[PDB]
């Protein structure tokens, strides 16, 4: 029974190794989500500092792939760091090659190629990691596009991720039936933000403080993330309405 | 089964058994510690004295890379020593083209991503030991922790060893009593005193105590080793704490 | 300068070639055989740069005799003479071509003809009547075109080359200091001594 | 077990099996002893004969004018590290005309013992190796384990009864230490102390072999009738 | 051109021009201007309207008009005379073409006719081959057609180029 | 399965400790060095005896001043004895002057331990290399797969080394004449070979300092078979 | 690249898979090397399982390396052309470098080398194949019969037989042939040879191919014809 | 590190049967039904929008993917692997044929070199086989109109019609009492969508079907006027409209 | 590390076969039958295609007879994709020795580089054999009309008739009975047809199930054409030797 142990199909035509690496995706216990505005793409992830010890501010699942691509890790950060260094990489070389910078899609198709090497050559084990790439396209507009350890990519009008993504997944769902639009109809980013942590809270049925989330924002020419006193504010305005 | 014998073989559950295997070697290897003070950070180590034939401080196990980076490990020796010559190539490699000296969240990553790769193939073997590293860069200090699977966080205290439990109950009170921050020099002498707390542990052998560190104040954000009179105050610093 | 001269005749294939060997201002030898048995019906003559002509001859007759034991069969002149050009064409673009000039002589028992090939150090190659390369081909040429006739016997081909070779040594001015004339056949290579 | 078919592989209790069994082929291996004072630095070894019409197998090898070892298990691989010595030796010479430092040696040493232990392929080497020198901080002392650690010490012994010497040594230390500007004497020192691991064997004219360096002594070994004076 | 479209079809994107200026000068530029191509590269995007030139040692430069070749001088003479901001569509074709008479009629290198290609943004770019014929040459004064049987044949015969036939 | 270069539970190396068996199954040859010279002998062990025996070649020269018998899979020698050549010219070359024998033993050893995954097993023969120079006069080594070589006053290798080993232990002395130390070898071969012991089946070869290295002629073998037979018949 | 180590020891000091790439010679068709006083025969077994076979065309088991050297073989037919190559190729090198054809001895010392290395080389198995190399040195009128098999190991034999049933042919010239006195005459030598393949064959039809070596590069294969004449002969002596 | 596996992982069994070869074709049998029918003047190839979730944009992810502008192909199977292969026959369209040629090159000789890249994929060191079978659908001067199935083996097979996936031995039982030689390109599509519904669950509407046509030039996709010899590509992806139209004349 | 997953595609049985060979050529018993008859004045090539569809375009369809060059064709019995790698391979070298000699290639020096190929995988590299056997039919002035085949061993041998694939120990005593030395094409043509016709594990032979070759003289006078049938050409010669 080798072929559950490298990337050769199992007699029923099934890749074990990846199926085990989707199990490594939730190995973090972290709940990531992101939604599309008029202008912006928000994404929300759980931040969880169990040790006194730990420096807070260095532990993060959100990187700043480009300048216009933000990327949200669900898996161990090993393997996050991993992806994120060969995307920052990636995005760096496209600029450099093509004169113009990496479209959210166009890079999510790339990572997602490089997933697929690693489910076909047997030397190179598949990234126990799932990839949220967000920005705001200067074509497409509002941009949400997830790869997977199979190498499987695709579009989102929004997304959740990690043990509890089928809870936040429906929440979402039932929001986008009532409204019949694609996005989050609202003008600041602020709000959209608001939208996402309500959203979040109603889902899970869990309150945060400022140092429980961790948020991504992608603008038109740059994505940033929140601090601790950001994200108050952002709390607080939740609490008055 | 079998899903242990090879490294970067996923289990059913989702976990590299080889890299857990490698954690083993790590916590039977002697206690290291790491604190972050006001304007730097120290490190110190055990150091088992197996025989009387040893020479008295000839057998140094903490690491300088670069002038402002210090490194100490637990687990087995030579495998830190590989990380070590790694990590000052990576630092001398971002100095040839940048300039500057190599950040430590920067020198981190370098350190992170070599050790991560150590647990793609199963030709090679994933290292068998945890890295307390870090000191002063342009954005002040920084103290960081590296595992056998690539993991690594910034810490406001770390250990790593056979005495970890030990030694982390004793870097939280000091967290919890000291919001305001720690001295460099207070920084020296309570690191000694969890080291020879940390010691119940390996009570069987004595030991000989060693400490190193890195203060924009005290050492001028170098790397050096605490020596003479200095680690003779920490020394009986610590005995008087014990007793 | 060396002379390499071919004829053709009706069933044979007449190779004449000076035997002197010179460096400059020195005679280095008078009995230089300039020749290779490419296989028993095929025979090349050659001349050049020294080192290049030998190495490059016995380089060849290497490969055709390595194809002969191979297949048990006798390559044809014509597949020969390719192999020898494709082998010069590939060494002008080499790092340091190979400065060889040849003539090939064979005589193709599947369709019993005589057949004389010449090739240059560029891979350039033709099937002539006659051939010749360096100084004496300018002369032996307009010789040849008056008194060459197609269905000439081997002893009248000889004659010629002989008026040939009598004239090239009043009008040349270096003494190649005679040739050695190798005739190719249904019966194979042999030596004429007398000349 | 399931765990030993390469040295690629962690055991359950984060254990190396097949550095553990090159350690093995060191304790097979006939005893050598080292030990230093303040001026010089001394190694004794008791050579292994295969029968009695056979030589006995050289222990000793010169790395340098300051500095050589003994070594305990496969020759072969005591060749092939102590050859990598002399070249580092002479690289320093040559490019920097400086003596090579007898920690540094042991440095380099234990990284390329290292890299055998994390690659497929590769075997761990199957020796252990006694490092002797003298250099700008003075007399060394140096034991090489193929597992990659080195440790500097005052005296030591490595091979089959290796215990007898060490603990000999251990009680000796503040004695042997003192021996400086006496090169004889620190000898007698070494020899009393490889006599604590013989049995029923004793040290004969072909048997033993002992190699000096210090302050103003190169590294040279006896044998033969050189060393029928200590017997 | 084809790496563009492979490019094109990656991307899921209507090719940039920045992307095929940049991919020309670097391979240009690798080649140390042995490559002796020397190119002024046009096109609309989703981006907008662009416009450059790039010399064989990979150097490019941005304009709103651009010539190269021997008849540049007379090119650029006519654009520095007649350009202006916010031209037509009508006014800068005359002022393209105009700007190619002036090399065909003053330099030895230029000739013939003058080709135009117009790229307006949320159109087709229409290909003008031949868009004006100011040197169409005039009629002879004899028929150079000979009379039958005027070149001497030494031989005749039929070529094969038909495949080895059956039965 | 499992690595090639792998060490067992004792720190032995599996490949090599298993060419070790490969070598006992090999025809039996003996060295015996003197101060007039070293002797070499060698078992032929034709397979039939339509096999014409001159042509079973175990006795071989290395240089003029070394001579080289071997016991095991004859045909791994062959890469060994071309390597101990090209070592021996190659230093005279570089030197001027003929290389000591322990110098050429080391370079044969130095290939031993070279396999893994270089070449694919360790080599399944042992060597005794014979010789003479000006430092350590008339020499005499036994060559191991391990990369382990010993100086011997006498050794025997192959299927009846033990047993010959014994023998050699007995007879051998510091004052031994080259005639004694032939008949010696002789007596030997004839003691542990299965046929009877002619100058067919067995060869005989000596390196002294004055003529070198020979391989002794079946005519002159025959006459010290003679000799041997009637010496013994002597008491 | 494939490096791994397919020829490696066993416990009791045997590699395997040299000793079961001789398995794969006995399961070849039988030859034999028969060398008299003035020439050396090559018989070969053909199986007669295989008609409706184009005999013009059908790759012979004797091969010519130079004018006066041959290779008969028996093992797997595919590895065996890799060998005939590789000789041709050094026959033809050893002629431009030395300028004087191989020795007998010097052809069969260079074969037997490549199946050794193919021994211990990573990623590559042992050849399935032992050869009879067989011919006359340079201007030499003494025979030679040479013998190779996958471990490398060579030797010189006055006959041989390699291949299935190559126990009893052995057995056969074992009695037969006098050293003191070899089959005088070429007409003696093909006899014995004939005879020694009908201990095996089965018909003496189309089943056996002779091939007679002689001084001075005289090589010539026997007709169907010419072979069946000494089938008759030696039966007819028989029935007695 | 290297890559250590320089050996196959696909060996031939006791039994003569290559297993990874084989369970690559189970991986396809899994798959979504994808098809194709070829008429006289075009083919159409056809496939379902299986939507992983409903946030997620199904018009992101292209099942039908253009190759060449007279080449199209669907796939059954591993999507990530077809994905690579699109990638892979794009750039040796080119690099193999038409940067030698200068013209795009004809179905048959394209296919070809897919089924190249999965026989390597079949023998060659430390790889598994592609889990994909393709269909691909083009048009050349010289063949005219053809249609061509390729299975992770490398084998390829021309098809007047044919389905591979979920429902492929119902939906070929289908297309045989369906299909003859004087079928238009409007009555194949037809056809397509009839075939294509049996094998569908859920909606079935132009959002959730992907279909494409090799039929006639359009001029009005080429992006430029002025060439008279380039009339456009023969490969067009129906629009989601276009494809609703089609299912109320159903 | 990755010694654990390796198969070990070249070694010998303790017998002395090569498992993955002999494995392959299980393989290729499974495939259509392909047969070839060597006449007097030419070559026949008759294969049967594999259990086809209603909805195969025939026409435009090759699976079993491919054209090497204008003077050489090959039958397959194997993995299709794995022929044409060693189809394309012989094609290039074909074209190398017109190159190099001005000469057309002889058939068994194409068939031994073709068998050379194969042998290597077997002895060197790690990786698995091509599951392929090849009928070649060839014609050159040397030898005339020949028929060789070879199999993933890299062994080949000559033939007057021969087949390979499925059914292949039945086929071969059909044409062992039938064929006779003075045969002539058109005969040799009903003999490959009546042989596949009793061999076939079909209900029935038919046009649509079937690929023809063959290598004649009959071309206009001295020259040899290659004649790979059509579907209405096969179903012709189906009804003028009267098998349906
Ligand atoms: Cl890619
Ligand atoms: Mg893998």
């Amino acid at each position: 029974g080798y072929d559950r142990h490298i990337t050769i199909f199992s007699p029923e035509g099934r890749l074990y190794q990846v199926e085990y690496a989707f199990k490594a995706t939730n190995q973090t216990n972290i709940n990531s989500l992101a939604v599309r505005g008029k202008d912006c793409t928000v994404v929300i992830s759980q931040k969880k500092v169990p040790d006194k010890l730990l420096d807070p501010t260095t532990v993060s699942y959100i990187f700043c792939i480009s300048r216009t691509i933000g990327m949200v890790v669900n898996g161990p950060i090993p393997d996050a760091r991993n992806a994120a260094l060969r995307a920052k990489a990636e995005a760096a070389e496209f600029r450099y090659k093509y004169g113009y910078d990496m479209p959210c899609d166009v890079l999510a198709k790339r990572m997602a190629n490089l997933s697929q090497i690693y489910t076909q050559r047997a030397y190179m084990r598949p990234l126990g990691v799932i990839l949220t790439f967000v920005s705001v396209d200067e074509e497409l507009g509002p941009s949400i596009y997830k790869t997977d350890p199979a190498g499987y990519y695709v579009g989102y009008k929004a997304t959740a991720t990690g043990p509890k993504q089928q809870e936040i997944t429906t929440n979402l769902e039932n929001h986008f039936k009532k409204s019949k639009i694609d996005h989050i109809n609202e003008e600041s980013w602020e709000k959209v933000v608001e939208f996402a942590i309500t959203h979040m809270i109603d889902a899970l049925g869990t309150e945060f403080s400022k140092n429980d989330l961790e948020v991504g924002v992608a603008t038109k020419d740059k994505f940033f993330t929140l601090s601790a006193e950001n994200i108050e504010e952002r709390l607080v305005a939740i609490a008055e309405q | 089964t079998g899903y242990d014998l090879s490294n970067s073989v996923f289990s059913p559950d989702g976990r590299n058994f080889q890299v857990e295997y490698a954690v083993k070697a790590v916590e039977n290897g002697t206690t290291s510690i790491g604190i972050k003070c006001n304007d730097g950070v120290v490190f110190a180590v055990e150091k088992l004295i197996t025989s009387k034939l040893l020479v008295p401080q000839k057998n140094v196990k903490i690491q300088v890379v670069d002038r402002h980076i210090g490194c100490v490990y637990s687990g087995l020796i030579p495998d830190g020593r590989h990380l070590v010559n790694r990590g000052r190539e990576e630092a001398a490699s971002f100095k040839k083209l940048y300039k500057t000296p190599i950040p430590i969240p920067a020198f981190a990553d370098r350190l992170g991503q070599y050790v991560q790769a150590h647990t793609l193939y199963n030709s090679v073997r994933p290292f068998g030991v945890s890295t307390i590293f870090g000191g002063v860069d342009k954005n002040g200090a920084h103290l960081y922790m590296l595992e056998p699977s690539g993991s690594y966080w910034g810490y406001k205290g770390a250990a790593t060893g056979k005495g970890r439990q030990s030694a982390k109950a004793e870097l939280e009170k000091l967290v919890d009593h000291h919001p305001e921050g720690l001295s460099a020099r207070e920084a020296v002498k309570q690191a000694a005193k969890i080291i020879y707390l940390a010691h119940e542990d390996n009570k069987e052998k004595d030991f000989e105590l060693e400490i190193s560190w890195c203060s924009l104040s005290e050492t001028n954000g170098l790397h050096k080793f605490v020596k003479g009179d200095l680690l003779q105050e920490a020394i009986d610093f610590a005995q008087k704490e014990i007793n | 300068m060396d002379i390499i001269l071919g004829i053709r005749v009706q069933d044979s294939v007449i190779l004449a070639s000076s035997k002197a060997v010179t460096r400059g201002i020195s005679v280095l030898k008078d009995s230089d055989d300039k020749t290779r048995q490419l296989s028993p019906h095929t025979l090349m003559s050659f001349a050049g740069e020294a080192g290049d002509t030998v190495q490059f001859a016995e380089y060849i007759q290497a490969n055709i005799q390595l194809y002969s034991i191979r297949e048990d069969y006798e390559l044809s002149p014509q597949a020969v003479s390719s192999f020898v050009r494709q082998e010069l064409a590939k060494s002008i673009r080499s790092r340091r071509p190979y400065q060889v000039n040849v003539l090939i002589g064979g005589y193709d028992k599947k369709k019993n003809k005589p057949e004389l090939y010449q090739i240059d150090y560029l891979g350039t190659k033709v099937e002539l009547p006659y051939g010749a390369h360096g100084y004496s081909g300018f002369y032996t040429f307009s010789l040849l075109d008056h008194h060459y006739r197609p269905d000439m016997t081997t002893e009248e081909g000889l004659d010629l080359l002989k008026l040939c070779v009598q004239e090239l040594e009043k009008r040349m001015p270096m003494d190649f200091k005679g040739v050695i004339v190798k005739i190719v056949d249904k019966d194979g290579i042999r030596q004429v001594d007398d000349f | 077990n399931n765990y030993d078919g390469d040295t690629v592989t962690f055991s359950p209790t984060g254990r190396l099996f097949q550095v553990e069994y090159a350690l093995e082929a060191i304790k097979q291996g006939s005893v050598t002893v080292g030990l230093r004072s303040n001026t010089h630095a001394v190694l004794v070894a008791l050579k292994r004969n295969a029968d009695e019409l056979s030589s006995y197998q050289k222990k000793i090898i010169k790395c340098d004018e300051h500095m050589g070892l003994s070594l305990a298990g496969l020759a072969p691989d005591a060749r092939v590290l102590s050859n990598y010595l002399r070249q580092q030796c002479n690289y320093s010479s040559l490019v920097f005309n400086r003596k090579l430092a007898v920690e540094r040696a042991g440095h380099l040493l234990c990284d390329k013992a290292q890299k055998n232990t994390q690659s497929y392929g590769g075997r761990p080497y199957g020796v252990g190796l006694l490092i002797i020198g003298y250099d700008k901080s003075g007399a060394h002392l140096l034991e090489f384990q193929p597992s990659g650690n080195v440790t500097e010490l005052y005296g030591t012994a490595i091979g089959a009864r290796s215990q007898g010497a060490k603990t000999y040594l251990e009680r000796t230390l503040d004695t042997f230490i003192k021996i400086d500007g006496n090169p004889d004497e620190l000898i007698k020192a070494g020899v009393e102390a490889i006599s604590q691991s013989l049995r029923d064997e004793s040290l004969t004219v072909d048997n033993l072999s002992i190699a000096i360096v210090g302050k103003d002594t190169p590294f040279t070994i006896y044998d033969g009738e050189a060393v029928a004076k200590y017997i | 051109g084809s790496n563009i479209e492979l490019h094109s079809l990656y991307t899921s994107r209507e090719p940039r021009v920045v992307s095929a200026l940049q991919m020309l000068k670097q391979h240009l530029f690798k080649y140390q201007g042995h490559i002796g191509a020397y190119l002024i590269v046009a096109g609309v995007d989703p981006t907008g309207s662009h416009l450059f030139s790039i010399h064989a040692h990979g150097s490019t430069d941005v304009g709103y008009y651009l010539s190269l070749g021997s008849g540049s001088l007379a090119a650029m003479a006519v654009l520095e005379s007649h350009w202006k901001q916010d031209l037509t569509k009508e006014e800068a074709i005359k002022l393209a073409s105009d700007a190619i008479q002036a090399g065909i009629w003053n330099d030895l290198g230029s000739g013939s006719n003058v080709d135009v290609c117009v790229m307006e943004i949320g159109k087709d770019a229409e290909y003008l081959r031949n868009y004006l014929t100011p040197n169409v040459r005039e009629e002879k004064q004899k028929s150079y057609k000979f009379p039958r049987g005027t070149t001497a044949v030494l031989k005749e015969s039929i070529v094969n180029i038909c495949d080895i036939q059956e039965e | 399965d499992r690595g090639v270069s792998t060490f067992s539970p004792e720190g032995r190396l599996f490949q090599v400790e298993y060419s070790l068996e490969a070598i006992k199954l090999g025809s039996t040859a003996i060295g015996i060095a003197t101060k007039e010279g070293v002797v070499l002998g060698v078992e032929k062990r034709a397979t039939s005896p339509l096999l014409e025996s001159d042509s079973i070649e175990k006795i071989v020269e290395i240089d003029r001043h070394i001579g080289c018998a071997m016991s095991g899979l004859t045909a791994d020698a062959r890469s060994m004895i071309e390597h101990a050549r090209t070592a021996a010219v190659t230093h005279n070359l570089y030197y001027d002057e003929d290389i000591n024998v322990e110098s050429l033993t080391q370079s044969v050893c130095d290939l031993a331990l070279r396999f893994g995954e270089l070449m694919s097993r360790p080599f399944g023969v042992a060597l005794l290399i014979a010789g003479h120079d000006a430092d350590d006069g008339y020499q005499l080594f036994h060559a191991e797969p391990s990369g382990t070589f010993y100086r011997y006053n006498a050794k025997a290798i192959g299927s009846g080394s033990e047993g010959a080993q014994a023998e050699l232990l007995n007879e051998w002395h510091s004052s031994l004449t080259l005639k004694e130390a032939e008949l010696l070898v002789l007596k030997i071969l004839k003691q542990v070979m299965e046929e009877k012991l002619d100058e067919n089946n067995a060869q005989l070869s000596c390196i002294t300092k004055q003529d070198g290295f020979k391989i002794y002629d079946n005519e002159k073998t025959a006459e010290l078979i003679k000799e041997l037979k009637e010496k013994e018949a002597a008491e | 690249g494939y490096d791994r180590a397919l020829s490696i020891f066993s416990p009791d000091g045997h590699i395997f898979q040299v000793e079961y790439a001789l398995e794969a010679v006995k399961r070849g068709t039988c030859a034999v090397g028969v060398k008299g006083k003035n020439c050396v025969v090559l018989g070969c077994e053909r199986r007669s399982t295989l008609k409706l076979q184009d005999t013009r065309i059908t790759p012979s088991k004797v091969s010519k390396i130079d004018s006066h050297v041959v290779l008969s073989f028996s093992g797997l037919n595919a590895d065996s052309r890799i060998l005939i190559e590789k000789a041709r190729v050094e026959a033809q090198s050893h002629r431009l470098t030395l300028e004087d054809p191989v020795t007998v001895e010097y052809l069969t010392r260079y074969v037997a080398g490549v199946q050794q290395r193919y021994t211990q080389s990573g990623g590559v198995r042992p050849f399935g194949v032992s050869t009879l190399i067989a011919g006359f040195d340079p201007r030499d009128d003494e025979p030679k019969l040479y013998q190779t098999e996958p471990s490398g190991i060579y030797s010189s034999w006055s006959a041989q037989t390699i291949g299935r049933n190559s126990k009893t042919v052995r057995e056969f010239l074992e009695k037969n042939y006098d050293r003191k006195e070899p089959p005088a005459t070429v007409e003696e030598c093909v006899k014995l040879t004939v005879r020694s393949l009908l201990e095996v064959v089965q018909t003496g039809a189309k089943n056996i191919e002779i091939t007679v070596v002689k001084p001075d590069s005289d090589i010539v294969a026997l007709s169907s014809e010419e072979i069946n004449q000494y089938v008759t002969q030696i039966e007819q002596e028989k029935q007695e | 590190m290297t890559d250590r596996y320089s050996f196959s992982l696909t060996t031939f069994s006791p039994s003569g049967k290559l297993g990874q070869i084989d369970y690559a074709l189970t991986a396809v049998k899994q798959g979504v039904t994808s098809l194709g029918i070829k008429a006289t003047n075009g083919v159409v190839i056809a496939t379902e929008k299986k939507s992983s979730s409903p946030l997620a944009m199904s018009e992101t992810l292209s099942k039908v993917s253009l190759l060449t502008p007279d080449i199209g192909a669907v796939y059954s199977g591993m999507g990530p692997d077809y994905r690579v292969l699109v990638d892979k026959s794009r750039k040796v369209a080119h690099t193999s044929y038409k940067r030698i040629y200068g013209e795009y090159p004809p179905t048959k000789l394209l296919v070809s070199e897919v089924a190249k890249i999965m026989q390597e994929a079949t023998q060659s060191g430390g790889v598994r086989p592609f889990g994909v079978s393709l269909l691909i659908a083009g048009h050349d001067e010289f063949n005219g109109f053809s249609l061509y199935q390729v299975d992770p083996s490398g084998s390829y097979f021309p098809w007047k019609a044919t389905a591979i996936g979920k429902g492929s031995v119902a939906a070929k039982t289908f297309l045989e009492k369906r299909w003859n030689d004087e079928l238009e390109l409007e009555d194949a599509i037809h056809i397509a969508l009839l075939t294509l519904k049996e094998s569908v669950e859920g909606e079935f509407n132009g959002d959730t079907i992907e279909l494409a046509i090799i039929g006639d030039e359009n001029p009005d996709l080429l992006g430029y006027t002025g060439i008279p010899t380039d009339k456009g590509p023969r490969f067009r992806k129906l629009t989601s409209q276009e494809i609703n139209d089609r299912l109320e004349a159903l | 590390g990755s010694r654990r997953y390796d198969s070990r595609t070249t070694i010998f049985s303790p017998e002395g076969r090569l498992y993955q060979v002999e494995y392959a050529l299980e393989s290729i018993s499974h495939a259509g039958t392909a047969i070839g008859i060597m006449a007097s004045d030419g070559i026949v090539l008759a294969a049967e295609r594999k259990v086809t569809s209603t909805l195969l375009e025939q026409d435009t369809s090759t699976e079993k007879l491919y054209k090497l060059n204008d003077k050489i064709a090959v039958a397959v019995a194997g993995l299709t994709a794995d022929a044409e790698i060693l189809i394309n391979t012989a094609r290039i070298h074909a074209q190398n020795y017109l190159k190099t000699y001005n000469e057309d290639i002889p058939v068994e020096i194409l068939v031994r580089r073709l068998s050379d190929i194969k042998q290597g995988y077997t002895q060197h590299g790690g990786l698995r054999p091509f599951g392929v056997s090849f009928i070649y039919a060839g014609y050159d002035d040397r030898y005339g009309y020949q028929l060789y085949t070879s199999n993933p061993s890299g062994n080949y041998t000559g033939w007057k008739a021969i087949s390979v694939g499925a059914n292949t120990s039945a086929a071969q005593t059909l044409l062992q009975m039938d064929y006779k030395d003075d045969m002539k094409v058109d005969d040799a043509i009903e003999l490959a047809l009546k042989t596949l016709s009793k061999t076939t594990d079909s209900s029935a032979l038919t046009y649509d199930r079937l690929e023809f070759a063959t290598i004649r003289k009959g071309a206009n006078d001295g020259e040899v054409y290659q004649k790979i049938f059509k579907p209405q050409e096969i179903k012709d010669i189906l009804v003028k030797t009267g098998i349906t």
